[PDB]
């Protein structure tokens, strides 16, 4: 009944030094029942990455929706959109839904191509941003997030540093959720490489 | 009580022109000098205010026009026909991309949005072309500082330099003399004001031209501070007394 | 909400208290609940907040246009306008307005608009939750042709006993005179009418 | 040339042609008139009895709006007929929203808009008559004019049609001997006198007078039409000043 | 010749409906003025009522618009009357939707672009109207603003128009060129309203009686017209200095 | 949330906390409420974010076009009446709960509007759930012709009463000064008296501690040449 | 000349030229009589055939119980006209429960016809027409004209060579007023008056068309051997 | 009424031609050359411009050449505002098409669709068509490497190689004459610029004057590149072919 919990999952994002990470698990399913395991929550325009929980329906609406935008942009402007100018984007995108929402949590993490400023931030299903400096979390085990975060962070971690704190922080709220799990995989993205990890984790 | 011109008051001719365009841009020739000139940290936009009466006060009518903090405009032709254009492209640049972006548009697309209002006139049904050529002068961060033309038809060029209106055939050449690439912005406002002196007829000062420019952010003109990242506003409009200081060094 | 309007030999009077609130909390203390539509045609304001200042707002705007076009309006003219917008949106609106007015040629009038949206003009009119206690008091002192001082007492007296017994209306009693001399503001604070 | 062809195109001149020709129409037209008294307004008419076979007393031609206000016009009548179908919409809405009755210049205005709205396109024909109206507000009595343009002024006297330099002749005469003010009754009499006298430019086909007022002491401030008696004087007093 | 019918370009460059709809402005064959003192706006215009039959307290060319504004028009009534209730309209509605009195300069746009449409747009004829809006604006001060049949405005220190209006303009022009001043610098309205009868009789060599003059004032937060017996005492004066 | 507006001598400050909420979770412990509609014209937010901010922002766009159309600065009036027309429509539906003050060429003005479209005018104003507690502060410390020093140390107060008192409310103090005749002054994190203490341990793991199946390198560039 | 392209245009004169064309087509069709007394309102019809294989062209149409009328010009446009007009009296019964009054049916005809004469696009109506009735103020008849003109008379006629049997109706006019309580007397002065319109062509039984209305008489159509009796 | 005034912009002569299509191709015909040539290993696009002035800003300058995905361009021969209008419904139908299908619009779907808008103004509406041809170069997995025309009428062609706007007569003579269909891209890029060079109107053809872009399936590991030239490598590649 509530759309935001139907299928499950979990995105979770964090800066590091000239660096930020990007995380998803690959859980989707029909309340108790497991579909797929292969469903990924985490999507790229250029070099923005995106990464949405919630209604499953709606999260590939949406990729779709911004793609389709982010390719227009590109064509019209010459150049790839920037993770500041996406944020707006999609803020301004979820609100003209007021009244009939996309019931969705999306995630946006990248690295200012210019300024080589880590960028991440937050949104609710309306559009409201929050952008933090330090990590944002969306999902079922939004709560689980929250607490791993807020103990495992510290700032300014090197990017093979800044995989195990955000692997670790993904994979054990991901345990104690019913609708999460399934599989993992964690980005890590520099100014001018991005590795993508799939994680090792209990498959129940 | 009805609008029933639904059908398009600007059609091909046998020899393929399309008159009503061509017509607009001889309303445009009639029209007083304006002109444009790019340097390497700046752009400067100016014209002629000619003053229909010596009882009017020319400071009221603004014939130099802020679009953006960062995007500015000037025009010779029909002045009704540019004022609505300037009303229309300040909304246009928040509604097609301010409240979608967060940000105000580049140079170049703000641009293309007031080219895409001016070829509508020149097709949909009941209306005529605009009687205005636009110099658009403005900075974005990717692409630098820019200037560019917009004509009736609704195409658009960029230009390094350019004049427009009465005199713009003697003025293009005067430019393509003393334009270069290591231009500076006070050298490129020195040879503004010595090109426009030959197109103007009367009294050549402060109080009958209208000049403004493209260049560093201004955060004394902000009205607010507390945002390291907001800057202040390009665009600059002279003062009477900044333009009288430089004709004295002319 | 506490309001009154009483017509006397030299015009009428406005008055009302100053409080505003949600649930039990009292978000304004200080409210003004007496309303300008036009120079010398005022509204006593009850109800919701937010509906009696649309209201106001448009009949402001509508008087005047009115003014532009034919001149001054009469106080029934302005009410009404207040009339129209109740009646027609009645099922969207919670607006208890009284009318309150000036003309050299009628002098004094009072219009009272309840919920429904129906008009009763009347030498004088009370509404908002305060007014119940005061009906007996009202009819009892009530007097018609009064002089200026009189009436000033009737409705601080008035007032006072209304704000005394309901807990939705308290702070300052402000008042506004209209005559042909024009439009006076007065103001009374609790340690004047509590001791009343 | 070709500037009289379409309906709001300016000559070189300034003019609007069709407007111009609109007033044609209304020259064409029999001969109305109306007369502003010391409390209240009269209005006349001149009606061409075709044949023996119309009905006397039956096709009316002075129109009421709401209840104070009479509307009498010469030209195109049906074009009479819509602009006070438009009158008494436009007086309705205002009572509606303002309770009071629509006041003389109000009203002289909704119309004055109207019509000349009927100047701003091609795609409609102006107005095709010329209409006197007035009645009794709050401020007093009120007489107006209203032409094909869209042109209105207050009156003293008003007079249009075939008859109107004659009756416009007539009406200035009472102005001057009269600066004081004329009587509703001494009004009525007048009225008859002066379409009588205007009669003198329709003279081939015999007519039938109609009479209508509004005064503040005669009829309450309310529009009626004069009958019986009252008609019959006026008549009298018509016939016995052209002998 | 069609070009010339309705609002397209002719191959000059030129809109022949916008030039043909300016000579419609003098049609009236009446001038009007108007000057700025230090705290007023004073505008003045001929009053000629031909026919003995008119009542001659409604024939006029002066509209109050708001408190603020007033409005003289040259040109035909209708179209006067037309301009005078979109402008009383958009002047309430702009308080209603900004909350504060609509600027005499802003209102002159508002009307300035609402021609411009008729103009450009084919199925709108334009208005053979000039416009002279006169306030005691509460930013700018006293303020002059006018708008014509081709959608162009400007402020004005003062100004004139009609038939005779650059015979007015010049002996308005000559004062300020000696005084060096942008207004009439006058504390009393009175005096600013003499300033602005004089200039009109010395500029067009007519005498006035007071039936033959219709004046409008601004000053701060109201705009009236004067009484036939108002003016009277302004002409009293004049004559007696 | 706490946000509070108080008046003084020669213009009107504003303040509010940075704490946002979802659900009993704090989602930003450096929220910024306070909204610049215009140069001088600034806002406090309470209640539905996304409202607050998509309210804010579209009055904003609308008043710089109203501005630059006029030649005027603009007003705080016109953003008042613009807010409060726009939330009645909606019929309290837009959750936007705010609090506007600024400087114009009328003087410095001081106002609150609450969602179903209903404004009041006042010398202190205080909104959202940390309100009463803001409140009791201004009603014990307030008076008539305060100074600018007065006016940002009463408003202050005011958010810390919240902060501590209101568990709705969080972190640092956010002010905003507008003055008749200067630049705004937006002082972010004036106060910060809720820094976390350091942790007893690091957390940092060894290299190598996560299991993993598969690596590869993303593309992120366009398709090349050659 | 110039200016009877459409009917939103004056000539210099101040004239509707369309709505002139549209008169010219009444005074082609075929020629029709109304007239009454206090007490009873008669039309009579010259119908027209197009052949002898054809049938004669209906020329009277009912409205409501008490009301109908004749017709003369384009058929087509009279139906449209007769249909407003049973509406109309329909919404006065359904409504107010009150039969519509004569004079206002004449009234709203007349507006009818006048949003056609003065807006483009659209084109005048072709047809004129004669209304009969019995209301609340007894006997009427009306004359309608497509320029918006409406006309209450004793007598009329319209049509081809009306002008015959409208000299017959103006001498008669203090014969046929007085025939009260007599309704075949009075079809007999219509039938009268429609013979001085005649030439060549006389009234047979299938080519004549009678209606009548009056006080305990609703508005009833005779054709065929019905009229025998008054040839 | 406004009838008098109406052009009538969508009807037949009595020859059966569309008067405004055949006079807006009158106008295509005095607009700067346009040519798209295709080889087996990709496609070429070379077009003049019109407007020479030494002070015109080249590098950021677009007038002829412009992308409608990341596998389709068009070469503009007409009013430029006209194709700006025409080119953003194209991008977006591009968008729709991908969002729908979740694979690139196949280039004659695009190309068709454009073809039916032009079509569209010329059977109804009362408006003038738009007076621009273009030459579609595109690539997609069913056809390979295709150039197509359109022209106001609506109607499009297929083409291997192909020219619009002024002298097309002679350009179309001298492509007929030296293309063979075992042709690579080094080569068709040699036979667009000689064919301007010859058919030109202006005295000689310089960088400064050229718009040049190639699609070739010659990216790294089997993807497709679009390639619009910059003024240095224009200037580069006039040197290489010989004719500066
Ligand atoms: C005090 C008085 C006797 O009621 C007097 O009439 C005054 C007159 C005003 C100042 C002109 N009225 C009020 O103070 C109203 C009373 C009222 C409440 C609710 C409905 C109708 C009337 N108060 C308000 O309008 C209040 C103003 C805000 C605080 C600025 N608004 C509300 O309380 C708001 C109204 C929602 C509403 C509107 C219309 C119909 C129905 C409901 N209600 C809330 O915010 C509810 N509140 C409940 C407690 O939890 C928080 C939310
Ligand atoms: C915290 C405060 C003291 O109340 C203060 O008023 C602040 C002021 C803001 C920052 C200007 N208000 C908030 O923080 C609001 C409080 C609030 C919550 C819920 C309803 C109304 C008010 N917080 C938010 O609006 C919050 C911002 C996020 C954390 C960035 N958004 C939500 O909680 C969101 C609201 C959705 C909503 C939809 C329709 C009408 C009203 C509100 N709700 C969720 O995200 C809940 N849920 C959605 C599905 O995915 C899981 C989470
Ligand atoms: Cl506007
Ligand atoms: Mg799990
Ligand atoms: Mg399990
Ligand atoms: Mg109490
Ligand atoms: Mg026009």
């Amino acid at each position: 009944s509530d759309p935001s919990s139907i299928n499950g999952g979990i995105v979770v994002a964090m800066t590091g030094k000239d660096c930020v990470a990007i995380a998803c698990d690959l859980r989707l399913g029909s309340q108790s029942l497991g579909v797929s395991n292969k469903f990924e929550k985490i999507f790229h325009y250029g070099h923005v990455f995106l990464g949405i929980t919630g209604l499953a329906t709606d999260v590939t609406t949406l990729n779709e929706m911004f793609r389709y935008k982010t390719n227009l942009y590109k064509l019209k402007e010459e150049r790839a959109i920037e993770p500041e100018t996406f944020t707006q984007l999609v803020s301004s995108s979820l609100y003209e839904r007021r009244f009939g929402p996309y019931f969705v949590g999306p995630v946006v993490a990248g690295i200012n191509s210019k300024s080589g400023k880590p960028f991440i931030a937050g949104f609710d299903l309306i559009g409201c941003i929050d952008e933090a400096k330090d990590f944002i979390v969306s999902g079922t085990a939004s709560d689980q997030l929250f607490g791993m975060c807020e103990s495992l962070y510290e700032p300014n971690l090197e990017p093979e540093d800044l995989f195990e704190t955000i692997s670790q922080a993904l994979l054990n709220a991901a345990d104690r959720d019913a609708l999460s799990g399934w599989g993992a995989v964690v980005y890590i993205i520099k100014k001018d490489e991005v590795v993508k990890r799939y994680l090792k984790m209990r498959q129940d | 009580m009805t609008d029933r011109y639904s059908f398009s008051l600007t059609t091909f001719s046998p020899s393929g022109k399309l008159g009503q365009i061509d017509y607009a841009l001889t309303a445009v020739k009639q029209g007083v000098t304006s002109l444009g000139i790019k340097a390497t940290n700046g752009v400067v936009i100016a014209t002629e205010k000619k003053s229909s009466s010596p009882l009017a006060m020319s400071e009221t009518l603004s014939k130099v026009s802020l679009l953006t903090p960062d995007i500015g405009a000037v025009y010779s032709g029909m002045g009704p026909d540019y004022r609505v254009l300037v009303d229309k492209s300040r909304k246009v640049a928040h509604t097609s991309y301010k409240r979608i972006y967060g940000e105000y548009p580049p140079t170049k697309l703000l641009v293309s949005e007031v080219a895409k209002i001016m070829q509508e006139a020149t097709q949909s049904g009941g209306v005529r072309p605009f009687g205005v050529s636009l110099l658009i002068a403005g900075h974005d961060e990717f692409n630098g500082f820019s200037l560019y033309q917009v004509d009736p038809s609704g195409s658009y060029f960029p230009w390094k330099a350019t004049a427009i209106g009465k005199g713009s055939v003697a003025a293009k050449t005067f430019l393509e003399k003393r334009w270069n690439d290591e231009l500076e912005l006070e050298d490129a406002i020195h040879i503004a004001l010595l090109t426009l002196k030959e197109s103007v007829e009367g009294e050549f000062n402060g109080d009958t031209i209208e000049l403004a420019i493209i260049g560093d952010e201004n955060p004394d003109l902000l009205g607010y501070t507390g945002i390291p990242t907001d800057k202040g506003p390009r665009f600059r409009k002279l003062t009477s007394q900044e333009i009288n200081d430089r004709l004295e060094a002319l | 909400t506490s309001i009154m309007a009483v017509t006397f030999k030299d015009g009428v009077i406005l008055g009302a208290d100053s409080r505003t609130t949600t649930g039990a909390y009292i978000a304004n203390r200080v409210t003004d609940k007496l309303t300008r539509v036009h120079d010398k045609i005022w509204c006593c304001r009850s109800g919701s907040a937010a509906d009696t200042q649309a209201i106001a707002d448009i009949v402001q705007y509508h008087l005047e246009l009115y003014t532009s076009q034919y001149g001054t309006p009469s106080t029934e003219t302005a009410a009404s306008v207040f009339k129209e917008l109740c009646y027609e949106n009645k099922d969207n609106l919670t607006a208890g307005i009284i009318v309150a007015g000036y003309d050299d040629k009628n002098k004094g009038e009072v219009y009272t608009i309840p919920l429904g949206g129906s008009v009763h003009k009347l030498p004088y009119a009370i509404a908002g939750s305060g007014s119940t206690f005061i009906y007996g008091y009202c009819d009892k002192n009530f007097r018609e042709n009064m002089s200026k001082e009189e009436t000033v007492d009737f409705i601080k007296h008035s007032l006072s006993q209304a704000i005394k017994w309901d807990g939705s209306s308290g702070g300052v009693i402000r008042m506004v005179v209209l005559t042909a001399a024009g439009v006076e503001r007065l103001i009374f604070y609790p340690d004047e009418y509590e001791q009343l | 040339t070709g500037y009289d062809l379409s309906n709001s195109v300016f000559s070189p001149d300034g003019r609007n042609f069709q407007v111009e020709y609109a007033v044609k129409a209304v020259e064409n037209g029999t001969t109305s008139i109306g007369i502003k008294c010391n409390d209240g307004v009269v209005f006349a008419v001149e009606k061409l009895i075709t044949s023996k076979l119309l009905v006397p007393q039956k096709n009316v031609k002075i129109q009421v709006v709401d209840r104070h206000i009479g509307c009498v016009y010469s030209g195109l009548i049906p074009d009479g007929r819509h602009l006070v179908n438009r009158g008494r919409e436009e007086a309705a809405s205002f009572k509606k929203l303002y309770k009071t009755p629509i006041p003389i210049p109000a009203f002289a205005d909704r119309l004055g808009q109207y019509v000349q709205a009927h100047t701003l396109y091609n795609s409609v024909r102006p107005f095709g008559v010329s209409t006197i109206f007035g009645g009794v507000d709050k401020n007093g009595a009120h007489l107006y004019m209203l032409e094909p343009s869209g042109s209105y002024w207050g009156y003293k006297g008003a007079a249009t049609g075939k008859g109107r330099q004659s009756a416009k002749a007539e009406l200035e005469k009472l102005v001057d001997h009269h600066p004081e003010g004329l009587s509703a009754r001494e009004a009525v009499k007048q009225a008859a006198k002066i379409i009588y006298l205007a009669h003198e430019d329709n003279k081939e086909k015999d007519f039938e007078l109609e009479i209508s007022w509004c005064s503040l002491s005669e009829t309450n401030g309310l529009h009626k039409f004069v009958k019986g008696d009252l008609l019959q004087e006026a008549i009298d007093f018509a016939q016995k000043e052209i002998n | 010749g069609y070009d010339r019918h309705i609002t397209i370009f002719s191959p000059e460059g030129r809109l022949y409906q916008v030039e043909y709809a300016f000579k419609a402005t003098n049609q009236t064959n009446i001038n009007s003025l108007a000057v700025r003192g230090k705290d007023c706006t004073v505008v003045i215009s001929q009053k000629k009522v031909p026919d003995k039959l008119l009542d001659p307290t409604t024939v006029s060319y002066i509209f109050c618009i708001s408190r603020t504004i007033g409005m003289v028009v040259n040109g035909p009534i209708p179209d006067a009357r037309n301009a005078a209730l979109r402008a009383k309209a958009e002047a309430a509605e702009f308080r209603y939707k900004y909350g504060y009195d609509m600027p005499c300069d802003v209102l002159a746009k508002r009307m300035a672009n609402l021609s411009q449409i008729y103009t450009q747009r084919a199925y709108m004829r334009p208005l053979g109207v000039i416009l002279t809006f006169v306030s005691v604006d509460e930013e700018l001060g006293p303020s002059i603003y006018k708008t014509d049949p081709a959608g162009y405005y400007v402020g004005y220190k003062a100004t004139a128009t009609g038939p005779k209006q650059q015979e007015i303009t010049t002996n308005l022009e000559n004062h300020f060129k000696k005084s060096k001043i942008d207004h009439i610098n006058e504390e009393s309205w009175e005096k600013v309203v003499e300033f602005a009868i004089t200039h009109m009789i010395d500029a067009l060599g007519t005498e006035f009686s007071k039936n033959d003059l219709e004046v409008g004032v601004a000053t701060k937060d109201k705009f009236f017209t004067l009484s036939a017996e108002n003016i009277e005492e302004r002409l009293v004066a004049i004559a007696e200095q | 949330t706490t946000i509070v507006g108080v008046k003084f001598n020669n213009g009107v400050v504003i303040a509010a906390d940075t704490r946002s909420t979802q659900g009993p979770i704090v989602a930003d412990k450096n929220c910024a409420k306070l909204h610049r509609i215009s140069p001088k014209i600034w806002c406090a937010a309470a209640g539905t974010a996304a409202d607050t901010e998509a309210v804010t922002q579209l009055i904003g766009s609308n008043i710089e076009l109203h501005s630059l159309y006029t030649s005027r600065e603009p007003r705080v009036v016109s953003a008042l009446q613009m807010l409060k027309q726009h939330l009645f429509k909606y019929q309290g539906h837009i959750g936007a709960y705010l609090i506007v003050a600024g400087v114009d060429p009328t003087g410095s003005h001081l106002f609150s509007i609450h969602a179903h479209g209903s404004t009041d005018v006042g010398y202190y104003l205080s909104l959202g759930s940390g309100s009463l507690a803001a409140m009791a502060v201004l009603e014990s410390h307030w008076k008539q012709d305060l100074t600018k020093e007065e006016a940002i140390k009463l408003a202050s107060d005011a958010i810390q009463a919240g902060i501590w008192n209101d568990l709705g409310s969080g972190s640092n103090v956010d002010v905003c000064v507008m003055e008749i005749g200067k630049d705004a002054e937006y002082l972010r994190n004036y106060l910060t008296p809720n820094v976390r203490e350091e942790k007893q341990k690091s957390y940092k793991f060894p290299r190598g501690t996560t299991a993993v199946l598969k690596e590869s390198i993303v593309n992120i560039c366009d398709i090349q040449e050659e | 000349n110039n200016y009877d392209g459409d009917t939103v245009t004056f000539s210099p004169t101040g004239r509707l030229f369309q709505v002139e064309y549209a008169l010219e087509a009444i005074k082609q069709g075929s020629v029709t009589v109304g007239l009454r007394s206090n007490t009873h309102a008669v039309l009579v019809a010259l119908k027209r055939n197009a052949d002898e294989l054809s049938s004669y062209q209906k020329k009277i149409i009912k409205c409501d119980e008490h009301m109908g009328l004749s017709l003369a010009g384009l058929a087509p446009d009279a139906r449209v006209l007769s249909n407003y007009l049973r509406q109309q009296c329909n919404y006065s019964s359904l409504v107010f429960n009150r039969k519509l009054a004569v004079e206002r049916a004449g009234h709203l005809l007349c507006d009818k016809a006048q949003k056609n004469t003065q807006s483009y696009g659209g084109r005048p109506y072709g047809v004129g027409l004669l209304i009969i009735g019995y209301d609340k103020s007894g006997a009427h008849l009306l004359e309608f004209q497509p320029s918006g003109n409406v006309t209450e008379l004793y007598g009329t006629a319209i049509g081809a060579r009306s002008q015959g049997a409208k000299t017959y109706l103006e001498r008669t006019l203090d014969t046929f007023i007085k025939i009260d309580g007599n309704p075949d007397e009075l079809i007999k002065a219509g039938v009268e008056a429609i013979s001085q319109s005649l030439r060549d062509e006389s009234l047979t039984v299938d080519n004549l068309s009678i209606a009548i209305v009056g006080k305990d008489t609703p508005f009833t159509i005779y054709d065929g051997e019905a009229v025998a009796k008054y040839i | 009424g406004s009838r008098r005034y109406d052009s009538r912009t969508t009807i037949f002569s009595p020859e059966g031609r569309l008067y405004q299509v055949e006079y807006a191709l009158e106008s295509i015909s005095h607009a700067g050359t346009a040519i798209g040539i295709m080889a087996s290993d990709g496609i070429v696009l070379a077009a003049e411009r019109k407007v020479t002035s030494t002070l015109l800003e080249q590098d950021t300058s677009t007038e002829k050449l412009y992308k409608l995905n990341d596998k389709i361009a068009v070469a503009v021969a007409g009013l430029t505002a006209d194709a700006e209008i025409l080119i953003n419904t194209a991008r977006i139908h591009a968008q729709n098409y991908l969002k729908t299908y979740n694979e690139d619009i196949p280039v004659e779907i695009l190309v068709r669709r454009l073809s039916d808008i032009k079509q569209g103004y010329t059977q109804h509406g009362g408006l003038r068509p738009f007076g621009v041809s273009f030459i579609y170069a595109g690539y997609d997995d069913r056809y390979g490497y295709q150039l197509y025309t359109s022209n106001p009428s609506g109607n499009y062609t297929g083409w291997k190689a192909i020219s619009v706007g002024a002298n097309t007569s002679a350009a179309q003579t001298l492509l007929q004459m030296d293309y063979k269909d075992d042709m690579k891209v080094d080569d068709a890029i040699e036979l667009a610029l000689k064919t301007l060079s010859k058919t030109t109107d202006s005295s000689a053809l310089t960088y400064d004057r050229l718009e040049f872009a190639t699609i070739r399936k010659g990216a790294n590991d089997g993807e497709v590149y679009q390639k619009i030239f910059k003024p240095q490598e224009i200037k580069d590649i006039l040197v290489k072919t010989g004719i500066t």
